[PDB]
RNA sequence: AAGCAGCUUUACAGAUCAAUGGCGGAGGGAGGUCAACAUCAAGAACUGUGGGCCUUUUAUUGCCUAUAGAACUUAUAACGAACAUGGUUCUUGCCUUUUACCAGAAC
RNA sequence: AGUGAUCUAGAAAG
């Protein structure tokens, strides 16, 4: 098997790609409309909350998590989704 | 500091972890006359940035970056003061 | 934590590392050399603990005391601590006594403080047949280590001392284990555990005696108590096999 | 600067030999 | 409520206007208001005598509409959940 | 080790290994072809303003516009030497 | 590496050793992370911290010399103005040439003349050809222009002292003679060298100096603590605040301030210790200022120490005789007798 | 937000006291320093089930696709906010030999 | 003009 933790935490199988609370060929149905896409470009100093304001548009939209462990899901740690680099989750920063 | 045999004072240490060392070496690649001195590069340097400050930084862990700079006041008074109150240390907030 | 959550799961009193958050932070800059070096010791303690992790095996379903309680031959009660400790000290010494007999060497004699003397000057022949091992010393000297435990109990309730001499007293016995006990001599790894107590009488003493002054009564002998316990469950398989 | 604690000169709160009061 | 929502949830899409004077109109919706005014370009145009023309760009009054036909995808839009 | 200095460790040494930093530590020719290059300079300098006026505020020929600027430099080149 | 991380700039140098320009000690530290770990997976030596130097002007060249390889070629050096240098930091000025003229005319201040003889912007650089008509009409040096303006960017892009970029100076042309016989496609090939030999010796007659990047930075810290901030700022060198901002509703400073990226090393460390981490920096190079190093390049017999950071005094020489030696360049260091003729260049240490 | 109409109905009183459907009832709750069995470190890494699939008929597993539910553990990665011992090999230390050991690594 | 860096540790048999 393919194994990608000495990189990253990524998803290899589309099985456990998890499933969005809307209908996600709805979605991509309305990607053929250029009024009906934007694109947002989070940005900030350092340690703003940007990662932390992406995990809640991130958990909003979808129905399971499997990475989420129950101290995310309380509130003790922050999920940082998208700091899914093994040196982001090390550091503790956004670096990509 | 285990892995680059490197000890802050306070810290702990060990015997080294690589205890070979290069007496092979002598090429001209970090030749004094070479070198540009402006700053000695401390071991709490060497141990904050492993992989810049170290030439071969074997078995190192990344370490976390830093924290947001705490601002958490804390009530001194025994009675008088309310759980809510503008502390001495603050700054004020001139603008009108 | 655990002071900002209001529910949780009991722990094991060994299991509260009360001086651990001490070690783990800088040192007040006045103190002496032996203080600081004992917090860098400890600090070295716990960075190799946390270099090299054990994990436990889950198919551990045999484990004594419930293995020996599905028997008829071991039944349950409840009685006083000090009487399971006499108890304890009763039947340790029997064993041991016992063991001695078996093997004939009726010219050694055992206190019950569990130090072993010859009753005469022993010929050559005696001293090859009775000369006894590792095994039986290390046995001999963690009942000696449990007798001392035991009878400051046992002092404090014939009313002899009080509370605080009592604590002072166990404080004492787990720090000088080296003096009391001579339980190196037959495994000598565990001069660790003795160093680590002396470490920790260095910063528990210069946490506690600020302002005080010289003298005894510091009786804070929970991290030492927990020193021994954590040696007990290493000790254990090997004393065993 | 003093422990608020007791009123006394010197000691930090940690260091205070009078129980906790709030 | 749903329907006024569903007309702003239709923006993008081509739709199909009917009027009270029996035109008909089909194209791309740019713009929809709360008003049930609509505004639709390249549009397909055709006259109650059946006439059939195109035009650039159109507006057209709210009250004036009978019916608009959806794009059949929208039955599953997000708008619909409890 | 610290800062690159002590032993690799205290064992094996015969000593603590204790550290302590020690409290006990006229003109050339060439030159002139400025000054040369100063002189020329001026009448091209006349010149530019002229062709610039020429040709943003009087006329749209090229071929107008330089005979006028050159008329500066064929009488300063004179004017000056 | 230079794929995956966009800042990231990676070069190979005549020396055979790589070269890798960051934005900071963070960012080399991730990516020699990522080599390490990632991708080379092999074990890689690197040198202690450096920075990205510059040359540049202080006066206006002291001869106009010819310089020769029968064709020749001479240019002078000048320092552009600080607020050109400012605007042009920035791709800005106030490519069409009437517009160009008209600001360097009106707001920059310049000659009509060479105004209108830009011949290139290039990297904080300006050429100007003000090449006289007398000797080579414009119709003939407009046969050359291309190549020309090639060897001039090849001049600005590795300088005489270090072989490191040009940064602040105007470059005017006195002439170019060429010769009336060989065909110019030939020619071509021989002028771009020498116009690199002719920025050269224009720029060693200009009074060299070296130019250094300076790391702005912004330090937040509790108030009562700012005296360890200012303490700091005077124990490295060369480090100034100029502002302090009382953040209002909270006990902390924002204090605004500049330190040389050379001085950089380690400052992130130094700081937070120092202020018990009750204090943080960042350092940031996005108004790109470059200053002046102290004392002087052809200074040959300065004090430079061993082992110690060098006296104030022997800054530059040390920079640049350190960086010859590293490239392989190189004890002499930089003169002008590498370029011009001998006679010339006793003449000219006589004459001072 | 209450005054009135709809939903919910229940302490009730009815037509009904039939024919229906709705939700419960056809072996209760809280505890135990009780026991047994199952399971707990892995493609971020889960099982069942409908349709399609290479093993020459794809079986039960590995693959594609549709769908219901995932307890505990884990990202400054671990059941345990805690922290011992032992075996083998290698390299050290103390060292007259072995045990007992010095302290780093790997398994 | 002074910041710091602190190895050890004993018993048996032969
Ligand atoms: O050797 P140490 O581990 O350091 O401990 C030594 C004593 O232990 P013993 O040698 O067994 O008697 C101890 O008394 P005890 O623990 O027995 O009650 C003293 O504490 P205190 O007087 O009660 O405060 C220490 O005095 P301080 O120096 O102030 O810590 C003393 O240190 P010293 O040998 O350097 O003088
Ligand atoms: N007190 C408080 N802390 C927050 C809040 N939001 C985020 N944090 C903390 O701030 C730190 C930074 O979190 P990030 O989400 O990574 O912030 P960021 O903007 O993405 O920072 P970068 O990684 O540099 O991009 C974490 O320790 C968070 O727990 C907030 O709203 N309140
Ligand atoms: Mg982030
Ligand atoms: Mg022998
Ligand atoms: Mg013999
Ligand atoms: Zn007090």
């Amino acid at each position: 098997r393919t194994k990608l933790q000495e990189h990253t935490i990524f998803t290899q199988l589309k099985k456990n790609i998890p499933k969005t609370r809307y209908n996600r060929d709805y979605m991509l149905s309305m990607a053929n409309i250029p009024e009906r896409i934007i694109n947002v470009g989070v940005i900030g100093p350092l340690h703003s909350g940007k990662t932390s304001l992406m995990d809640l548009l991130v958990i909003d939209s979808h129905k399971r998590i499997p990475d989420m462990s129950k101290n995310v899901e309380l509130g003790w740690k922050p999920l940082r989704y998208l700091d899914n680099l093994k040196q982001e989750i090390d550091r503790g920063l956004s670096i990509k | 500091g285990k892995a680059l045999n490197n000890a802050i004072p306070g810290g702990p240490k060990f015997e080294p972890l690589y205890p070979r060392e290069e007496e092979e070496d002598y090429n001209e690649f970090n030749s004094i006359d070479r070198v540009i001195f402006r700053v000695p590069i401390r071991s709490e340097y060497k141990v904050a940035f492993p992989h810049l400050y170290n030439s071969r930084p074997r078995s190192v862990r990344i370490p976390w970056y830093n924290n947001p700079v705490s601002c958490i006041i804390q009530n001194d008074e025994e009675y008088d003061t309310p759980a809510l109150f503008f502390d001495p240390s603050l700054n004020p907030i001139p603008h009108f | 934590f655990p002071f900002n959550r209001t529910k949780g799961k009991m722990v094991r009193a060994q299991d509260v590392a009360l001086a651990k958050k001490w070690f783990l932070q800088h040192p007040d800059e006045e103190y002496p050399v032996k203080v600081k070096v004992s917090y860098q010791k400890l600090l070295k303690n716990y960075v190799l603990n946390e270099l090299h992790p054990t994990l436990p095996t889950n198919h551990n379903k045999t484990k004594l005391l419930k293995s020996l309680k599905n028997t008829k031959y071991f039944q349950q009660t409840t009685i006083d601590w000090v009487e399971a400790g006499l108890q304890l000290c009763r039947q340790g010494h029997n064993m041991l006594n016992l063991l001695i007999h078996r093997k004939g060497l009726t010219y050694l004699h055992l206190d019950y403080n569990f130090n072993l003397k010859p009753t005469k000057t022993l010929t050559t022949k005696e001293r090859k047949k009775s000369r006894l091992g590792n095994s039986f010393h290390l046995m001999r000297e963690l009942l000696k280590m449990m007798k001392l435990i035991v009878d400051t109990h046992v002092q404090f309730r014939l009313g002899n001392v009080d509370a605080f001499q009592l604590a002072d007293g166990i404080h004492y016995i787990l720090n000088h284990i080296g003096q009391l006990t001579g339980i190196y001599r037959y495994k000598y790894k565990v001069m660790h555990q003795i160093r680590a107590c002396k470490d920790l009488k260095h910063i528990i003493y210069y946490k506690f005696n600020k302002n005080l002054g010289k003298g005894p009564g510091c009786g804070f002998w929970q991290p030492a108590w927990r020193v021994w316990l954590n040696f007990l469950r290493g000790t254990i398989p090997l004393l065993e096999r | 600067s003093f422990c608020r604690n007791c009123g006394e000169a010197g000691h930090k709160e940690k260091d205070c030999m009078e129980k906790p009061r709030k | 409520g749903i329907p006024v929502k569903l007309l702003n949830e239709a923006q993008g899409h081509i739709v199909s206007l009917e009027l009270t004077t029996g035109a008909t109109y089909r194209g791309k919706l740019v713009e929809s208001e709360d008003s049930m005014n609509v505004q639709l370009r390249d549009v397909i145009a055709t006259e109650p005598q059946g006439a059939v023309t195109h035009m650039d760009q159109i507006f057209v009054r709210g009250s004036q509409i009978k019916f608009i036909v959806v794009p059949d995808l929208l039955k599953n839009a997000p708008l619909f959940k409890k | 080790s610290y800062n690159g200095i002590g032993l690799k460790s205290a064992k094996g040494s015969s000593t603590s290994g204790h550290v302590q930093r020690s409290l006990a530590s006229r003109p050339l020719a060439v030159q002139k072809q400025i000054e040369t290059h100063m002189e020329k300079r001026e009448i091209e300098v006349q010149v530019s303003e002229l062709r610039d006026r020429l040709e943003e505020e009087e006329t749209l020929s090229e071929e107008q516009i330089d005979k006028k600027c050159e008329a500066l430099r064929a009488k300063l080149t004179n004017e000056w030497q | 590496i230079s794929k995956y991380y966009p800042g990231v700039i990676i070069k190979v140098e005549e020396s055979g050793e790589h070269v890798i320009l960051g934005n900071g000690e963070l960012y080399m530290d991730c990516l020699l992370y990522d080599l390490r770990a990632s991708y080379a997976k092999i074990e890689i030596k690197i040198s202690d911290p450096l920075t990205v130097f510059s040359e540049s002007c202080s006066n206006e060249s002291f001869a106009s010399i010819p310089v020769s390889n029968g064709l020749s070629i001479s240019v002078a050096a000048e320092p552009m103005d600080s607020k050109m240098i400012q605007d042009l930091s920035r791709n800005t000025l106030g490519d069409n040439p009437r517009k160009l003229s008209k600001i360097l005319r009106t707001e920059y201040g310049w000659d009509s003349l060479a105004s209108r003889n830009v011949w290139s912007f290039y990297n904080g650089n300006v050429l100007i050809n003000d090449t006289l008509p007398d000797e080579i009409s414009p119709e003939l040096l407009s046969k050359y222009k291309e190549q020309i303006i090639q060897g001039f960017y090849w001049a600005v892009k590795e300088g005489p002292l270090a072989e490191e970029p040009i940064y602040g100076v105007q470059y005017k042309l006195l002439s170019i003679s060429v010769p009336s016989d060989v065909n110019i496609d030939v020619m071509k090939s021989q002028i771009i060298p020498l116009m690199k030999k002719a920025c050269y010796v224009g720029l060693l007659t200009a009074i060299p100096i070296l130019l250094e990047p300076i790391y702005e930075v912004d330090i937040t810290v509790h108030a009562p603590l700012l005296p360890i901030v200012e303490e700091l700022m005077k124990k490295r060198r060369g480090s100034r605040i100029y502002k302090t901002i009382k953040v209002a509703g909270t006990p902390l400073l924002e204090v605004r301030g500049q330190v040389p990226v050379i001085e950089s090393a380690g400052f992130e460390t130094d700081l937070r210790l120092s202020t018990n981490g009750l204090g943080m920096c960042q350092l940031y190079f996005w108004h790109k200022i470059w200053r002046k190093v102290p004392g002087d390049v052809l200074d040959k017999d300065a004090f430079i120490p061993k082992l110690k950071p060098a006296p104030i005094n022997s800054l530059s020489r040390d920079f640049v005789m350190k960086t010859r030696r590293r490239k392989g360049i190189s004890n002499d260091g930089p003169t002008l007798e590498k370029y011009i003729s001998a006679e010339l260049y006793a003449q000219l240490r006589e004459n001072g």
